[PDB]
RNA sequence: AACAAAAAGGAUUAGAUACCCCAGUAGUCUUUGCAGACAAUUAUGAAUGCCAUAGGUUAGAUUUUUAAUUUAGUCUAUAAA
RNA sequence: AAUAUUUUUGU
């Protein structure tokens, strides 16, 4: 028994009895702690009582002696199957960074998926395609594939314009005397040079080191 | 609609489900590392972790705020304890609002059960209804034994169990943030939430900090009307009786 | 949670209701963010301007003015919908209904049941009840809509006072014997809901709060109950005049 | 999300009496600015610039060759409002200090009047004409005129997109062409390599744009029309603009040192 | 029926994380390294970002705040979370720039992705209503199956002998009953042909005799049979008697969601010189020289074959930073396994010198000084 | 093949010798000298160049001790997390 | 064949039947019987019902066969006890 | 890495 008897839930019951009477028989009990009356009407909650957890999926009806009746179940939605299909068809869509840090939690209040892929507050990513697909598939009664094609093609027409802006925006700026810094292609190559040079130092050092091992195999200390 | 240092400059009076979710107050620990005792606050399982119910976190948080408020309304000494690398600004800010004590380092074992030795030379002071000091208790502040918090608010109960045990051993109420892997029987009022997140702790501390502030306001506002919400503690009460006894001798003699 | 609460035997009923009031407010997930007060502002003002008379003839007359295009109330759509429903109910019940709304403001809780029993006892003999129920529940709307004994309120002449026989207890029907003698004129504990005009009035008449400083006074006393900021603001948008500016606020009735 | 903000003195509902009818100011700011913000919001919908200010985006996305398109909207939404804000409801008398200082840098108010107006028409393109405040570490507060193209930032921190000279009709084989060409290459090479061409004080205090003039097509193409036959047009637009300059605010934003 | 707390989680941002897709397919019967793994062909985890104000605190919207040592200092904040909370009670993460910037490099080349071509270059876009389609109906015959790219059945020539056995026994064998019905629907249509044609100038078809006999007539012509079996299982055509099925269909979208451009038929207008002939060159590394019967070069993070022609002949330790040569990316496509193969073609001389003019590396500037 | 097991609860997760044990270099030169004498001879000339190297080794100053390895400290931080726990 | 109680020799040792060594018969193995004692051990009889988790592992099953559920065993570390 | 001489007693 490595545990200890924690009586944190009975601090009131214990303190209420110790303050009811006085140790010195024949005198009135002294004033109780200042906290005894503050939580007089705020009892603790019931702890350590395993309930039947919420079932997020229909439990196996064929099981006659089911186990894990007090185990929280996995939360699975209809979108999980769509996210896996999309991101697998567009693996490099994961390279596009996406922030999962919420600002105030009120993001699903301005999302009306009957308008289109572009919504307020969230970026155009594989989720917008999934939420748009789920809407058409349910409301418009489209099949998984039909809704997928429609919502998928709207995603491309919006991404194409994004890549065209970067090219034209730069070309347009130089036509009026606008210069920029080092592009990502150049910066990436310079970093490889600094690393390749460090590898060259490691190669020449080990190569020379192996020569000693090859010469140390045979013995020539006599100097014939 | 979100600034990192917003829970300190202006914490909210009450936390909604949107605030708690945005602050990652529902991210439990890995399913493998769980305490089945606190399977009552878990909503499900996702990303390999347990998801704490956003409704259970709000109902327990609103209850603790009512506890921190009343204890401050009755002139109680509160203690906000958060001992983690970045939990110092949070605890100190909460204490300022609630006019309480802070603790952001390792709790020295025995500061409650062995307070006579540890808190020996620390100075005290006697204040009246309106928190203004009283003169004449010089001889009482030399024999009086050190104080103990009337309510502890731990932001990481899993780390410091020596503090929570001294509270249960000394009959002191406690409030803690019970993560999925924390034993819920260590405190009196649990707050199921993610204690590993620095953004969820600042929100809880702000709510509890504002609760104390709102409690101290009522207490002091009632004192101006000649309505004291508390009576002299037993320790100071005994000193009064001895004072009259010594004063009686002067009257006769 | 209500089961975990174990009050002391020496606690007054006021303490018991306060402990349960604070326990219910802990499970509040917040009112909707988009839904606005339905009966508030314009529609709420129209209700007070068209239902203050003691005769249904005047009430409908007032509504006709609101429904008339060009009125300043702005409830043309609502007033029109209200009339379409008032001309589809038994004209006898309307007279009797409005009659007791003015009398019920002085009856006691126990006196109400005794009067309602003698009142509901005479409705069983009436022709409208036995007709409306059969024509709407048993027949399920079949055979057309209900056919009240008086075709419409227009048939009832102004001098008619049909709302006078349903308030005369007969000796045949024994007086209702209640299980106890407890009674009261006003509810003893009915101030746990949102603050209505009565509460806002009491605060204004006992303080020097401003437009914005008065709303905060309620968010504190009510421990930030959900919907207090939206309810108090509405009351201060119908019966609150900015007479002295942002310094203070007064009521419109004066 | 970035949202539109009301104008200075209710120009949206009423508009300047003798400069821009309410219908023109409606299409110039309430409709166009809304269009730019709708595009800007979609670009920074999920980036760090979701809560940053237009100026903060202008300086942050000035040199980035991959965020040039984000700079245009951010720089356009800023310069557009910077122009309408300075407009006054009624004519304002030029301040003594400002009037006296202008004569020291341009000789007379009429000289600066025809310079900015002339520079606008001589550009034959959309952009902005600025009245900059040049103050070096030791030199006095000297003013000058700078003409930016479609979306150019007069701030020193955004020198990467100043866009002063057109590279189509300013770089050729003539003596002036070669000189301009060398500068175009000297800047690009230096900017790319990171070298600083002209030293600048920290905090971007060298240049402080005081006044602006939006010469884009949408601003005046409706009020003053094309301008065939000299009646109206871009020229009249610039001239009429000279009568609604809030010289009081222009003087305040100048912050001229006490030298009188 | 879902509680309000459960409704916010469904729409939360952390719940939107996509599951970890399987890694890029490799050779099943081969050897690999276990104690060390390099960058993958395409990303498998989602790359995350955070506000610069939240990065100074380590807050990335995860279980716990990340350390500031390996998370701050870099320009582009990117990270991949393999496990939000491992058995060590720590968020197992790693820098995501390996794939986050590789996408930005490729998108900086401004080249689309076109369907593979067998060896008259015809660069057809990938996103088109005729080819880029996944939904279909039982009316489309084989002539339309060549356009599709997402099939439900596997590629037979690719599956291993064991993977093929599992398919025949557990996916094909328990379908005879349903397939016999598929034939009946066809036979029902054939009988309607003669009736319709004769009327201008359907029968239920539920009869085991016709179905069983209809299959005996196709034994002599096994070709027409395969077309019927593939339509029931949605198999990728293999024999020409066509849709570039020599190597098999793609395991993903033909573009892999890396570049959504459709055409490269444009001319970047240079400020001074004007419209150029070809696209600007890109400097490429030299890896694994010939002296392997082929040389590898690193073009924007990707590895591709060198141009069909020094730097490619022999290794030169003296060259600082390694051998680097300018080159033009001609064509880019995604093979069956998902790799991004580039058809790197040698670049011209004038283009390189022109690209350096805006950089300051050109020895002699082409403008002004150039006399001829 | 199975994967590495989860170690049982230990008293302390550490390595006996954190920093490698340095071997005296001159001991290796002596072995080469003893090799010449075995094959060539003692009062010979082939061991001249090898005997000189042995004298130069003992004359040279020994290296300085390397900074201790901090492996055992980090092992103690992740013990309870990596293993089943701490036992005592 | 090999190993090896016994018997026998050589050493060690204050003495050495011994431990070590040179050799070595029963016996070990095959077939047919007798014999029934074992730390024949999990120092824990067999069996039924029931009690919260985690990390490995064995033979299967199912599946959105990637990786998670699941039946019957076995083994470590724990909770309540 | 596969190393191994002996060494009793204490009212
Ligand atoms: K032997
Ligand atoms: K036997
Ligand atoms: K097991
Ligand atoms: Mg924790
Ligand atoms: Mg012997
Ligand atoms: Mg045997
Ligand atoms: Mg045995
Ligand atoms: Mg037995
Ligand atoms: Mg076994
Ligand atoms: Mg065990
Ligand atoms: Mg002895």
């Amino acid at each position: 028994g490595k545990g200890r008897i924690f009586q944190a839930a009975k601090v009131y019951q214990r303190a209420s009895e110790a303050a009811a009477t006085n140790i010195v028989s024949g005198l009135p009990p002294r004033n109780p702690p200042l906290w005894l009356k503050a939580i007089e009407s705020i009892p603790p909650a019931e702890i350590n009582t395993r309930p039947y957890p919420i079932q997020h999926s229909p439990p196996n009806p064929r099981a006659r002696k089911p186990r894990n009746l007090f185990r929280p179940t996995k939360i699975v939605y209809p979108e999980d199957e769509l996210r896996r299909d999309f991101y697998r068809d567009h693996p490099w869509e994961l390279a596009r960074p996406r922030m999962i840090i919420e600002l105030d939690g009120k993001d699903a209040r301005f999302l009306d998926w009957s308008k289109g892929l572009r919504q307020r507050g969230i970026p155009l990513s594989g989720e917008s395609v999934v939420q748009r697909q789920l809407w058409l598939m349910e409301n418009q009664g489209m099949t998984k594939q039909e809704a997928y094609d429609k919502a998928r093609h709207e995603f491309y027409k919006l991404r194409q314009l994004e890549q065209m802006e970067r090219r034209i925006a730069v070309e347009e700026a130089r036509m009026v005397g606008g210069y920029f810094g080092k592009d990502l292609l150049t910066v990436g190559m310079e970093l490889e040079n600094k690393t390749y040079e460090s590898w060259k130092k490691w190669a020449t050092t080990e190569i020379a080191r192996q020569e000693s091992a090859r010469a140390s195999m045979y013995t020539n200390v006599v100097d014939n | 609609r979100y600034i990192p240092e917003q829970y300190l400059r202006n914490p909210p009076s009450d936390a909604s489900l949107e605030d708690l979710m945005a602050a990652q107050a529902h991210m439990g620990h890995n399913t493998s590392l769980w305490n089945p005792a606190n399977a009552r606050y878990i909503y499900g399982v996702r990303q390999g972790i347990h998801i704490i119910s956003l409704e259970t976190t709000a109902t327990h948080l609103r209850r603790a705020a009512r506890v921190v408020e009343e204890v401050a309304y009755r002139g109680g000494l509160i203690l906000f304890v958060g001992t983690r690398p970045g939990q110092r600004p949070i605890v100190v800010r909460a204490a300022e609002l609630a006019k309480a004590c802070h603790l952001f380092t390792k709790w020295r074992p025995g500061t409650i059960t062995n307070r006579e030795q540890l808190l020996g030379g620390v100075p005290l002071t006697v204040v009246d209804e309106l928190d203004r000091p009283l003169s004449g208790f010089e001889d009482h502040l030399h024999d009086r034994r050190p104080l103990a918090p009337d309510l502890v608010v731990c932001l990481n109960p899993k780390e410091n169990m020596t503090l929570l045990y001294e509270c249960s051993l000394a009959k002191i109420p406690t409030i803690g943030i019970i993560d999925t892997n924390t034993n819920p029987s260590w405190v009196t009022y649990q707050i199921p939430a993610n204690d590993d997140s620095l953004r969820a702790t600042a929100l809880i501390s702000g709510v509890l900090g504002r609760a104390g502030e709102r409690g101290q306001k009522r207490r002091l506002e009632a004192a101006q009307r000649g309505v004291v919400t508390w009576k002299t503690p037993a320790d100071v009460q005994g000193y009064f009786e001895l004072a009259s006894a010594r004063a009686a001798d002067a009257r006769r003699r | 949670r209500l089961a975990e609460l174990t009050p002391r035997d020496y606690w007054t009923i006021e303490q018991r209701l306060s402990v349960i009031n604070d326990t219910i407010e802990e499970f509040s997930t917040g009112v909707p963010y988009d839904e606005n007060i339905e009966i508030g502002g314009k529609i709420r003002l129209a209700i007070d301007r068209c239902f203050k008379y003691d005769k249904i003839d005047e009430i409908i007359a007032a509504l006709k003015e609101e429904a008339a295009e060009g009125a300043k109330g702005g409830v043309q759509s609502w007033a029109k919908n209200t009339l379409e429903e008032l001309t589809q109910r038994s004209p006898t019940s309307l007279h009797v209904t409005l009659r007791q709304m003015r009398l019920g403001k002085s009856w006691g809780i126990a006196h109400t049941f005794k009067r309602e029993h003698q009142m509901a006892a005479k409705f069983m003999k009436s022709h409208d009840f036995n007709e409306g129920v059969t024509a709407l529940l048993i027949d399920k709307g079949a055979n057309g809509p209900a056919k009240w004994k008086p075709a419409s309120l227009d048939e009832i002449p102004p001098g008619a006072n049909i709302s006078e026989d349903y308030f005369r207890n007969d000796p045949e029907v024994p007086v209702l014997e209640l299980l106890n003698d407890r009674s009261y004129m006003q509810y003893p504990y009915n101030k746990f809901g949102l603050p209505n005009d009565y509460d806002v009035k009491e605060a204004i008449e006992k303080g020097n709060f401003t437009r914005e400083k008065l709303i905060d006074h309620f968010v504190e006393t009510r421990r930030g109950k959900q919907g207090v900021r939206e309810a108090v603001s509405d009351v201060l948008d119908r019966m609150a005049v900015r007479s002295k500016g942002t310094e203070h606020v007064q009521w419109k009735k004066e | 999300q970035h949202y539109l903000m009301p104008l200075r003195d209710n120009f949206e509902q009423e508009g300047i009496r003798n400069f821009l009818s309410p219908g023109s100011v409606n299409m110039a700011y309430t409709e166009y600015q809304t269009f730019i913000l709708e595009k800007l919001n979609a670009l920074v919908v999920g980036t760090d610039f979701e809560q940053k200010d237009t100026k903060s985006i202008v300086l942050a996305t000035a040199r980035d060759p991959e965020l040039a398109h984000v700079f245009n909207h951010a720089s356009m939404a800023h310069n557009n409002h910077f122009f309408f804000d300075h407009l006054s409801p009624v004519p304002v008398k030029m301040g003594d200090k400002l009037f006296y200082h202008i004569n020291e840098n341009f000789g007379s108010v009429d000289t600066l009047r025809d310079e900015m107006i002339g520079t606008a028409v001589s550009m034959f393109g959309p952009g902005f004409v600025w009245l900059v405040r040049t103050q070096l570490p030791g030199q006095p507060v000297a003013l000058r005129v700078m003409a930016t193209y479609l979306a150019g930032s007069p701030y020193p921190g955004a020198h990467w997109r100043r866009q002063e000279m057109d590279a189509q009709t300013s770089i050729g084989s003539s003596p002036q062409g070669l000189s301009n060409g060398q500068r175009f290459f000297e800047r690009s090479a230096a900017g790319f390599k990171g070298n600083k061409l002209e030293p600048t004080a920290p905090g971007g205090t060298d240049l402080i744009p005081i006044l602006c003039l939006n010469t884009w097509e949408y601003a005046w193409l409706r009020e003053y029309g094309t301008g065939v036959g000299g009646m109206g047009g871009k020229l009249a637009y610039a001239q009429s603009w000279w009568n609604m300059i809030d010289w009081a605010k222009v003087e305040e934003e100048a912050r001229l040192e006490t030298r009188i | 029926g879902v509680s309000p707390g459960g409704a916010l989680l469904r729409t939360s941002r952390m719940f939107s994380l996509p599951p970890v897709i399987p890694p890029p397919p490799g050779n099943k019967l081969q050897m690999i390294s276990e104690r060390a793994s390099a960058t993958e062909a395409y990303p498998t985890h989602q790359v995350l970002t955070t506000f610069e104000s939240s990065r100074s605190r380590g807050d990335w919207g995860l279980k716990r705040p990340l350390p500031l040592k390996s998370t701050t200092g870099t320009t582009y904040p990117m990270v991949k979370v393999k496990e939000m909370d491992s058995l060590e009670q720590i968020t197992d993460f790693t820098s995501g720039t390996q794939h986050g910037l590789t996408l930005k490099k490729f998108q900086a080349l401004n080249i689309p992705i076109s369907t593979p071509s067998e060896i008259r270059p015809v660069q057809r876009s990938v996103f088109e209503a005729d080819t880029d389609v996944t939904a279909f109906s039982p009316d489309e015959q084989i002539q339309e199956a060549e356009k599709r790219w997402k099939f439900s059945g596997p590629w037979l020539a690719g599956m291993t002998p064991g993977e093929f056995k599992e398919y025949l026994a557990k996916t094909v064998r328990p379908k005879r009953a349903e397939f016999r019905k598929f034939i009946q629907k066809k036979i029902a249509a054939q009988k309607t042909e003669a009736a319709n044609r004769e009327l201008q100038e359907k029968p239920e078809s539920i009869t085991d005799d016709e179905v069983t006999e209809y299959l005996r007539r196709l034994r002599n012509d096994n070709q027409v049979l395969y077309d019927l079996v593939g339509q029931f299982l949605d198999l990728a055509p293999l024999k020409p008697p066509s849709p570039y099925g020599g190597r098999g269909p793609p395991i993903t979208h033909p573009s892999a969601g890396i570049s959504y451009l459709r055409t490269a038929a444009y001319l970047n207008n240079h400020p001074i010189y004007g419209p150029q002939k070809s696209h600007p060159p890109v400097q490429a590394r030299v890896l694994k020289p010939r002296r392997g019967n082929d040389a590898k070069i690193g073009v924007a993070g990707f590895v591709a074959d060198g141009p069909l022609g020094s730097v490619m002949d022999k290794f030169d330790p003296s060259i600082e930073g390694g051998a680097k040569l300018w080159v033009n990316v001609d064509k880019a496509t995604v093979d069956s396994t998902g790799r991004v193969q580039l058809t790197v073609s040698d670049a011209k001389a004038t283009d390189v010198l022109i690209a350096k003019e805006l950089i300051g590396d050109a020895r002699e500037p082409i403008f002004g000084s150039a006399p001829k | 093949p199975n994967k590495p097991i989860r170690l049982p609860p230990l008293k302390q997760l550490r390595v006996r010798q954190a920093n490698k044990a340095e071997e005296n270099p001159c001991i290796a030169v002596m072995s080469s000298v003893l090799a010449c004498w075995a094959s060539a001879g003692y009062n010979s000339a082939g061991c001249a160049t090898v005997e000189n190297a042995l004298r130069a080794c003992m004359d040279a100053p020994k290296p300085a001790p390397k900074p201790n390895n901090t492996i055992n400290y980090h092992l103690s931080r992740f013990q309870e997390r990596l293993t089943q726990g701490k036992s005592k």
